[PDB]
RNA sequence: UGACAUUGUCAGGUGGGGAGUUUGGCUGGGGCGGCACAUCUGUUAAAAGAUAACGCAGGUGUCCUAAGGGGGACUCAUCGAGAACAGAAAUCUCGAGUAGAAUAAAAGGGUAAAAGUCCCCUUGAUUUUGAUUUUCAGUGUGAAUACAAACCAUGAAAGUGUGGCCUAUCGAUCCUUUGUUCCCUCGAAAUUUGAGGACAGAGGUGCCAGAAAAGUUACCACAGGGAUAACUGGCUUGUGGCAGCCAAGCGUUCAUAGCGACGUUGCUUUUUGAUUCUUCGAUGUCGGCUCUUCCUAUCAUACCGAAGCAGAAUUCGGUAAGCGU
RNA sequence: CGAAACCACAGCCUGGGGAACGGGCCAGGCAAAAUCAGCGGGGAAAGAAGACCCUGUUGAGCUUGACUCUAGUUUGACAUU
RNA sequence: UCUGCCCAGUGCUCUGAAUGUCAAAGUGAAGAAAUUCAACCAAGCGCGGGUAAACGGCGGGAGUAACUAUGACUCUCUUAAG
RNA sequence: UCUAGUGGGCCAUUUUUGGUAAGCAGAACUGGCGAUGCGGGAUGAACCGAACGUGAGGUUAAGGUGCCGGAAUGUACGCUCA
RNA sequence: GUAGAGAUUCUGACGUGCAAAUCGAUCUUCAAAUUUGGGUAUAGGGGCGAAAGACUAAUCGAACCAUCUAGUAGCUGGUUCC
RNA sequence: UUUCAAUGGCCCGUCUUGAAACACGGACCAAGGAGUCUAGCAUCUAUGCGAGUGUUUGGGUGAUGAAAACCCAUCCGCGAAA
């Protein structure tokens, strides 16, 4: 839906604890790093004969993943998360 | 599946059967007549090879 | 029938895929017209 | 021939030739179909609560920065009478008007100085904790209620606001990823990279308490199942066939010689179907041939009745299955 | 001279009810030793843990652009050099 | 005695002009280094040519006829060829 | 507190829905059978009566009393010929 | 057409057989892609197949022997005194 | 004890809603024939000791006769703290 950029919200972080103005974006997974545990143990096991060794996901559906907005403190560079429901369509401003 | 007819011609009882010839045809060794000369020989039979 | 070579089987006698193989093909399955450029009567060739 | 090739190692491609494996569930048998697999409204539901069917009628996996929050002002659907312009009740005005309108999307409930319409300001659609309700095991998930500690919006104020008037609109472990801290750890001691944790979210699992998955067997196997089909008995009659009552009528004339609609009461079915009670450690399966017996719903033979000269022909009409067919 | 299958126990009917077609139960018809040769109505006669069908998170043969691999094959790098 | 039309699909076959993608290895830059980021490369590939006495095709989709479905009727795409 | 079996039900009365109907399918209430023998309904899991230690006597329920068969070929008033 | 080699029909006999494939009659072939002894080679996902999934010692849609192995069974049967 | 008379009495086991079943097993008799032992865990009970408890990993009387009984040190387990 539409959302606006900017917001006036209860800020969480330590200094400060009250209403500011948070400039609003939308949540983007990170890229995924080939040094974390669990990759580098799925990768030692992939190693050799055996095949796939781990489920895999062949579907896809549910394309309507929860809107995550991320709210940056203007001045103060503290990040909060927040979550919208489900839709289809999605605007900054 | 099982193998095939033309894996199985691997030797065995798809061996050429040979025992009736006589020998292979062959041009002859090169030596050193051939190599600088000539040498004759006389035809001594014309056969049937099965 | 099936198990004997890779034309065998079916409830007619036919070849159900092309019988041109490729090139590259293992044994037992390089059956028929292997790595054929052309096929089908030629009429006038070189 | 020639430092190529070959050979060794590793890498990318190809590879049913070959291996291993899989190829949901529910289900008036199974398959096909559908989704009754996660959910909502009215009804089925028998005035507490609970309550099933592949019962009935409908919805839903969205949508909304306003369609959320606060305040104010106003009153709607229609009907009537006028003015226009010219049918057009478009517009404008005055009366009546209990809501017959609107309220995002179904239905039910709710609402009139509002919960509807318009306007002004806004982000309570926020951070944190416990308690509670529904489904319920009183586990999870979802959804919801009343509070508490903050920080805010709005209003003159009392107040109201923790999304949408209420009842539907959603997601574990592992893994990844993001946010957060003058946070903990990398175990001989340090610094810096990198990695790992604690806390709060999101990736997505609709088979919705959440495997990673194509077929075929007319060559077939095993364990079982009469919890389950064909078969097999049995039951049922929607069909069809037959028999009564009714009497508008055809039958030059006489409603029922003989025909006889619309209705209505019954019988039978040898019809597939319906169901799934018997049989799946096994009741041999059509027809024909042969052979016997039984029923009568009578084709013929016996005797009777009514319509018109006989002659006949029909009602075989009534008894009647002895005897033929 | 001399087996075997098979065998809960057995063995005459009708009707009833009943796991819906009973030899046994309930009501009737009835009922007399010991036996021989035949017969094919019945014993839902015997055989064989239904071979059809369904179920099973039980298989196998076969197929394929199923899932996951694989001999081989092909191409490159490096070594041989 | 004939062996018709169809090379779009699927196969097969030939292209390097696609470098278009790309492993390993190696090369350049940043970093203290692990490493990262860039280019570079083969085949396979997309194209393109050929091929039916290769597999095969020589019409298909459709919504709707008294249980339902229906293929009557209603209509087109026709296509590689009809 | 610990633990078993169970997680195929079925019949009737009454209230029902689906179905043409069904010795049909699905729900509501209670009583039952399953796990219940016994007297009765000739017979019969569920209907009526009644629920059971081994016995004597008495009396009953439901149902009976011509004979089979224990018990009036009892009483009263009618009806009925198939 | 005989010997030999087969095995069409009677859907004959037999069908607890003479026999785990035989007997009778009938029939096919009978100078060659003929029939056959002995020697020899091919071995189990293998062989061999004028192709029936045929044949590979009464065994074949993957022989036979021992072992893994008391394989697993949400399935069937059984499960011993008052 | 046998037999007779009168009255009653279906074939057991099993799966099952329901078996006398035209459901399966059972011709007969003997002998054999199926909840065990072990590593754990949980509740309950008994016994010893108790803020402790546990001699049997070991070592000793030991050689006579010694798989037993009996004795003996340091650790360690569990408990005494989350
Ligand atoms: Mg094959
Ligand atoms: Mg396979
Ligand atoms: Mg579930
Ligand atoms: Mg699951
Ligand atoms: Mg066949
Ligand atoms: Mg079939
Ligand atoms: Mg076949
Ligand atoms: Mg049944
Ligand atoms: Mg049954
Ligand atoms: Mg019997
Ligand atoms: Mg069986
Ligand atoms: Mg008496
Ligand atoms: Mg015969
Ligand atoms: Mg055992
Ligand atoms: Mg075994
Ligand atoms: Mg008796
Ligand atoms: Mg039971
Ligand atoms: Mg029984
Ligand atoms: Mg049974
Ligand atoms: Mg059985
Ligand atoms: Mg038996
Ligand atoms: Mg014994
Ligand atoms: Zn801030």
């Amino acid at each position: 839906v539409n959302i606006p950029k900017t917001r006036k919200t209860y800020c969480p972080g330590k200094n400060c604890r009250k209403h500011t103005v948070h400039r609003v974006t939308q949540y983007k997974k990170g890229p995924d790093s080939k040094l974390a545990q669990g990759k580098r143990r799925y990768d030692r096991k992939q190693s050799g004969f055996g095949g796939q060794t781990k489920p895999v996901f062949h579907k896809k559906a549910k394309v309507t993943k929860k809107v995550v907005l991320r709210l940056e403190c203007v001045s103060c560079k503290y990040k909060n998360q927040l979550v919208l429901k489900r839709c289809k369509h999605f605007e900054l401003g | 599946g099982r193998v095939i007819r033309a894996q199985r011609k691997s030797g065995g009882i798809f061996q050429a059967h040979t025992r009736l010839r006589k020998g292979a045809a062959q041009l002859r060794t090169l030596d050193f007549a051939e190599r600088h000369g000539y040498i004759r020989g006389v035809v001594q039979k014309i056969i049937h090879d099965p | 029938n099936p198990v004997d070579h890779p034309h065998g089987g079916g409830n007619h006698q036919h070849v159900g895929h092309s019988t041109t193989v490729p090139r590259q093909s293992a044994p037992g399955q390089k059956v028929g017209l292997i790595a054929a450029r052309r096929t089908g009567l030629l009429r006038g060739a070189a």
